[PDB]
């Protein structure tokens, strides 16, 4: 029981996540390189992909059907809260089980300044998305639901953030219902949910770490100002 | 504080 609105909706956040995701990466030439010999040499390049990654989550999140509806401010409470766990979750399109230059391993994360205690829940995160093998409408539905989360620090017009992700989650039940073939809809929707719930706690931890990172100057130097302003400063 | 950045991204 798909209605027209759903179908559109699902139309809209597949084509916003086609203009925002590139998987050619052509735009990471113009990134500070990556530097593999190594105390946070790759923190340049890492906080240039980031920053890069808010301003495509940001376009991403303005083609949300609903969204242009909240006032500024809550917009910008949204994305604030968000824009890591979008990215963590957008890059699992790019996570492999299996260009070699961005290709970004535990090594890496570690030379951007994080620690294990970080980098494991998150590939464990990585691991267990990829294994719902979401479709990408699914993938698209819990980007957007995950934005536009009535629960966000700041929030003034819950109500409003609450129904436009109903009509979303709503959205994205349905299709699994009428799209996702058994077994692999079993459970997929509480499943989806957890890993919001997983996305937070990731969320908890790097803005800790961040706030370590962050803390000494020659490090904070070497960020870019978007992400000084969204991350904190 | 204040985010310049952002709201100019948001349109
Ligand atoms: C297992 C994770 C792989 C990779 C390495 C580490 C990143 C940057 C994570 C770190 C915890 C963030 C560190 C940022 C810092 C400011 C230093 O704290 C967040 C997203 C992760 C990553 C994101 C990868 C992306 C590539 C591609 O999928 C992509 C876009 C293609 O245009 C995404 O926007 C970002």
């Amino acid at each position: 029981k798909l209605s027209e609105e759903q179908q559109h909706i699902i139309a809209i956040l597949l084509d916003a996540h086609h203009k925002t995701y590139d998987p050619t990466y052509a735009d990471f030439r113009d990134f500070r390189p990556p530097v593999r010999m190594s105390p946070l040499s790759m923190l340049p390049h890492l906080a240039d992909l980031v920053s890069y990654s808010i301003q495509k989550v940001i376009g991403f999140a303005k083609m949300i059907p609903g969204f242009r509806d909240l006032t500024s401010d809550d917009q910008i409470v949204l994305l604030k809260s968000s824009a890591i766990e979008v990215i963590m979750l957008r890059s699992n399109q790019s996570f492999t089980m299996d260009s070699q230059d961005y290709k970004y391993d535990v090594t890496d994360v570690s030379k951007a300044g994080h620690t294990l205690e970080l980098i494991e829940p998150l590939i464990k995160f990585q691991v267990g998305l990829k294994k719902l093998n979401l479709h990408e409408e699914e993938h698209v539905l819990l980007m957007a639901i995950c934005i536009v989360s009535p629960d966000r620090p700041g929030v003034q017009d819950a109500k409003l953030v609450e129904a436009i992700q109903d009509r979303l989650s709503n959205t994205l039940q349905t299709y699994i219902r009428c799209r996702h073939p058994p077994p692999g809809s079993h459970q997929l929707y509480a499943k989806m949910i957890q890993k919001l719930a997983d996305l937070r706690s990731l969320n908890e931890e790097h803005s800790k770490q961040y706030r370590s990172l962050s803390f000494q100057p020659e490090n904070s130097m070497k960020l870019t100002p978007l992400v000084l302003e969204v991350f904190g400063n | 504080k204040n985010h310049p950045m952002l709201m100019n991204l948001l349109k």
